[PDB]
RNA sequence: AUCUAGUCCGGGGCAGGCUGAAGGUGGGGGAAACCCCACUGGAGGGCCGAAUAGGGGUUCUGACGUGCAAUUCGUUCCCUUG
RNA sequence: GGUGCAGAUCCCGGCGGUAGUAACAGCGAAGGGGGGUGAGAAUCCCCCUCGCCGGAAGGGCAAGGGUUUCCCGGCAACGUUCGUCAGCCGGGAGUUAGCCGGUCCUAAGGUAGGGCCUAAUAGGUACCUACCGAAAGGGAAAGGGGUUAACAUUCCCCUGCCUCCCGGGUAGGUGCGGUAACGCAAGCCAGACUCCUGACGGAUUGGGGUAGGGAGAGUAGGACCACCGUCCUACCCAAGCACUCAAGCCCUUGGAGAGCCGUAACGGUGAGAAGAGGGCGAAGGUGUGAUGGGCCUUCCGUUAGGAGGGUUCUCCUGAUCCCUAGUCCCCAUGAAAAGGGAGUCUGGAACGAUCCCGGGAGACCGUACCUAGAACCGACACUGGUGCCCCGGUGAGAAGCCCAAGGCGUCUGAGGGGUAACCCAGGCUAGGGAACUCGGCAAAUUAGCCCCGUAACUUCGGGAGAAGGGGUGCCUAUCGUGGUUUAACAAAGCCACGAUAGGUCGCAGUGACCAGAGGGACCUGACUGUUUAAUAAAAACAUAGGUCCCCGCUAGCCCGAAAGGGUGUGUACGGGGGCUAAAUCCUGGCCACUGGUGGUUGGUUAAAUCCGGGUUCAACCGGGCGAAGCCCCACCGAAGGCCGGGGGUACCCUCUUAAGGUAGCCAAAUGCCUUGCCGGGUAAGUUCCGGCGCGCAUGAAUGGAUCAACGCGGUCCCUACUGUCCCAGCCUGGGGCCUCGUGAACGCCCUGAGCCGGUGCACAGUCCGGCAUCUCCCUACACCGAGAGAAGACCCCGUGGAGCUUCA
RNA sequence: GCCCGGAUCCGGGCACCA
């Protein structure tokens, strides 16, 4: 057979590749070391994230972005460090605060820039504490182990309610994922030809065996329903 | 259509233009390579075995 | 070679007693100086697209007067 | 017509002439006539870029 | 239909409800949380708005403030 | 990868008309909620439409079929703010 | 010994027959008269006239070509014919820049050297440094009039401008006005930091201009004059410099509401409206440039030239070109740099400009010509493709028709013909009106604009231009509304649109041109979109909506030999992977099999290690320990899927193998029998519609039922209409026919080929027996030559292949 | 051919190039 399309897709041609030159920049926190203020001077819009950046100005000179908070207006004050107090839009550390506090964009090691709740709405609650480490509920419903001076800022991330209205056409669409990375638009497997697919071929279109496939499938073959523990909508 | 008509979109700026070590028009322009002596990225001479039945 | 933006026309033939019509090629308008985040471009300053070599004729006699109305500035001095 | 002058400033061989036997060498070699082997036309020849 | 009579017949009667339910939700008369409902709320983007009156900007939900 | 397939960067285009979404104003009613009419407004993968503006390639199973042409020509048609 | 040819769809060379035959028509153009040159004119040159294009056949310039450009002289070949002609042949020539472009900057992207990798490199490359990457992006500064056979924002004349450097002054160092927004000749040289132009989407609308186009008056010139006196041409001005500006945004005063102000529309206002004053401020305009030109024209000499006249005034219309503001939209938010200007500070000297005057300098490379029914690519002077930018009447119009400016009759073979048959395009037909045919294919009908009127159905938006009815010319006068002019309204001059009254002609008034036939019913895909370049445009693909699976990031999925890499400048409202296919009403039972996931008392389980025997040591025999997997158990059907039979009275029991087809739907694009049976429609119905349900072999995201809107999708019926037919006839353009010029190809053992009956591998031009038959030429027809064209694609064989699959 | 379990046979997982 040809090479599949998940097998073109990782020799990250431009085809394949993300157009990142169109984003505002990376919005991560920066490496700093003590107990700062930051000014919000600008509100955006970056291209292909789904949530707006704040532009964030230190005492000392600084500029960087972050996922925006929902709540959080231009020439707005924050704080940063292990001293700042429990406030929308202020970056603190997950050490100090207590139970059941709702916070977005968490760090997992101390300056890494932030790795979970990040997309448009998203956001985490701390739900216990380890002894050296804290727990923290993610929105997936999983619970994730944290360091004590991971840093993460406090409330929602802005942008909810982003996919109650439906697309309502193939062209609403297109624009969507020119500034993505994600090919569209998407051809079923069983309206390929079997030289290009496990599911093709065949008078009639159907999947000619069980989807489900296991975990030690060669590349090629893991399609369908991958490592599946169950199936079905009940 | 793949004959006549298509041939008359061959008077664009061709692939191939002439190589200073050489003298042939061989060398590929938009890749920076000379497809008969390799003037581009073979300091050496291109030369192969099979280019000639023995 | 043909048309492109980057360029206006124009026809001349009103303040004109000759007899002959052409078209001439001039660039599009400037604007008053660039980067950006405080944007506002002010009120006196000029800009042209050749200079006049003008040195008080392109800026206000205030203190900051060419650089930004008292708008984005007392927190400089 | 834009010619990046390694055609139109070096000039010869390369974007130069296509002439005929000059007169006094058909007269000196009696030859019964005499032609250039290399004699070319603009519109049914192709010439190399 | 209301806003939604710019589609005509297409989509499905209960798409272009959804539809119409959420910009009837966007172009409600709102309130600027700052000076108040004096000048009105626009959207920039998704999640952005600002009053036109105090100029003041801020970062609310996609299709509401 | 001068053809063609997809993509990214920088450019150039689509004569002329029609319909009339939300919103706004003024009349007329009923206590009320709210309803009717007229006008204004200018939405939409809306509609009609230039041999040769651009794009396509359905019919005649038309002409040609040692061609104008190793895929063209005529008629009848399709699209044209995405 | 490289040694003898008739065959190899033999190789190469020369030459026949077809045959002086086809073709030199078709894609909407056309020539005629008079004269000239020349050995020789349908074809070259001059004059008159006639025809065609006129959103291209005219004008301007790319990539590509490469001398094709211009002058002189030619015609052996070259051009579909001829040629005295030419994009051909011979001989001479031609491209001029501080201001145009390259050159410079960066984009998507790439490369070299280092590192890391590689057995090695001419191999890979996430990192560092450097460089490259746009003759339509960014990017300091020029216009007019003229000049050659051929170049000109490049040469001459006039008037300029930019950058840098000199010399002389001056503003500053040490100066002023305003409440303010701001106004200005304001020092110099060396740094640092910062800010703002550069520098950005789509849609829609107002305002202001300009190119262009018109009417009237006048002066010159021209055209017509059977009679009228009208018609055509000319009347006009660049950059730079001085002055001016609407929108918008700012500054003082002022102090408003149950209201005021304002737009085309949205709107604005105590966080300060209207009213009064002001500041910054487009495109353009008006002066100067310019008693300079260039445009029209008269007279004399008709060599060289010379001498005069005019170039004014009042209005209208007008961009798809220009600049200026609004508003709206996005699960679109719509490049970066060099290079510019300014500001704030620090250091240094006392001389000194961003302002006036004079002087000097500004490398290097491109520049001719075509830019296409003859200069580019397609073997060709190829009806294809490659181009982009621009251009009075009728009319909504860049449409169709007619004509200016400009161009052409070279989409380069002609002549004769009462013009045969026939073919390719077109016009019309009495009576009938689909009787033609697989099928109304083709052709016909209708058609623009205004007013009235408009059904079932429906997702309430549509259907819908449904269907249907009435009006329309010309002339003579009017009225209303609006624009514009130094212009509230009213007057005046121009202009546009909408109506009214009367008169009148024809077969016909959207009179040509342009320009929808309509209705009823079923299937199918929801819709706009995509596809087999060159026989398939579809019901196939996509789609929005639905639903399921993997994964907390040092993840999940994928690429690499490694170094490493794509998703990723990303973080579950996410990235990756399946199936179904808008919406509405719904989506049943089954975990036995296969597959996936998890678990485990327990069995089996490789290498290595440990123990015993053996071997003066080993090989070699045993035993123990023994991971994942498998055996075993459980769960999962929007996982693959499956949904019967028998016996008894809708009910109960049994076997395959777990259960035994629920809601619905149907003789279906799925029903073998089969043209199923009954009804509808027709005079007559194997198709169609409705109903039934012995369903060979319907059925639920493997999606079931269901059609509103949509379709260059499949089918049936009706009305209208017609040469589709009964059944053909006449007319027209281009060919054919006759003549001149150019000039091929296929068939070919042979030239010996009339036919009928036979023989024979079983259908003879040639053999046997008969009957026939004087020779040549022209047109027309294609029945025979098992006619010509291609080592049959069907089928079988070969211990021939290639791609796909899996339980080989 | 073995292990192992079950009544010489049976079952389960592995040994087995004429």
């Amino acid at each position: 057979g040809k090479k599949l399309l998940q097998q073109r897709a990782g020799r990250g041609g431009i085809n394949f590749r993300s157009p990142s030159w169109r984003r505002v920049g990376p919005a991560r926190y920066p490496n700093i070391e003590g107990d700062h203020k930051g000014k919000i001077i600008d509100i955006l819009h970056n291209p292909g994230v789904t949530a707006p950046v704040v532009k964030v100005k230190l005492d000392n000179g600084l500029q960087f972005y972050i996922p925006a908070v929902q709540g959080v207006a231009v020439g707005q004050e924050i704080s940063i460090g292990k001293n700042a107090t429990i406030s929308n839009g202020n970056i603190v550390e997950v050490g100090q605060l207590p139970e059941g506090t709702v916070i977005c964009n968490v760090e997992k090691l101390k300056g890494d820039g932030g790795k979970f709740a990040r997309a448009a709405g998203s956001y985490a609650v701390i739900s216990g504490k380890a002894g050296n480490k804290v727990l923290i509920k993610l929105s997936s419903e999983k619970i994730v182990e944290v360091s004590q001076n991971a840093r993460a800022t406090v409330g929602i991330i802005a942008g909810g309610g982003f996919v109650e209205k439906p697309l309502l056409k193939a062209g609403n669409n297109y624009w969507k994922y020119r500034v993505r990375a994600v090919k569209w638009p998407v051809v079923r497997g069983v309206a390929m030809n079997a030289v290009s697919h496990p599911h093709g071929g065949g008078l009639h279109q159907s999947v000619s065996r069980p989807s489900t496939v296991s975990r030690n499938a060669p590349p090629g073959r893991k399609v369908g329903h991958i490592a599946s523990r169950r199936t079905g909508r009940r | 259509m793949k004959g006549t008509p298509s041939f008359g979109k061959m008077n664009k700026t061709p692939t191939h233009v002439r190589c200073r070590r050489c003298g042939r028009n061989s060398f590929n322009a938009r890749k920076g390579y000379c497809a008969a002596c390799g003037f581009g990225r073979s300091k050496k001479i291109r030369r192969y075995s099979w280019q000639n039945k023995k | 070679s043909p048309q492109q933006r980057s360029g206006s026309f124009r026809k001349v033939f009103v303040k004109l007693p000759s007899g002959k019509s052409t078209i001439h090629y001039e660039r599009r308008k400037d604007n008053i100086a660039r980067c950006g985040m405080c944007k506002k471009p002010l009120n006196g300053v000029k800009n042209n697209y050749t200079y006049k070599y003008s040195k008080t004729e392109k800026r206000p006699e205030r203190v900051y007067g060419g650089y930004l109305c008292h708008k984005c500035l007392e927190s400089l001095i | 017509k834009h010619k990046s002058l390694g055609k139109k400033l070096r000039l010869g061989k390369a974007l130069k002439r296509n002439s005929p036997i000059p007169a006094w060498v058909i007269i000196k070699t009696q030859a019964e006539i005499r032609f250039n082997p290399l004699r070319r036309n603009w519109r049914r020849n192709n010439l190399k870029v | 239909t209301g806003i939604a009579g710019r589609f005509g017949a297409r989509y499905g009667s209960s798409t272009r409800k959804k539809w119409k339910e959420v910009m009837e939700r966007r172009y409600m008369p709102h309130q600027c949380p700052y000076c108040k409902t004096t000048g009105k709320v626009v959207r920039i983007a998704s999640g952005i708005w600002y009053c036109r009156k105090c100029e003041t900007k801020w970062a609310g939900l996609a299709y509401t403030p």
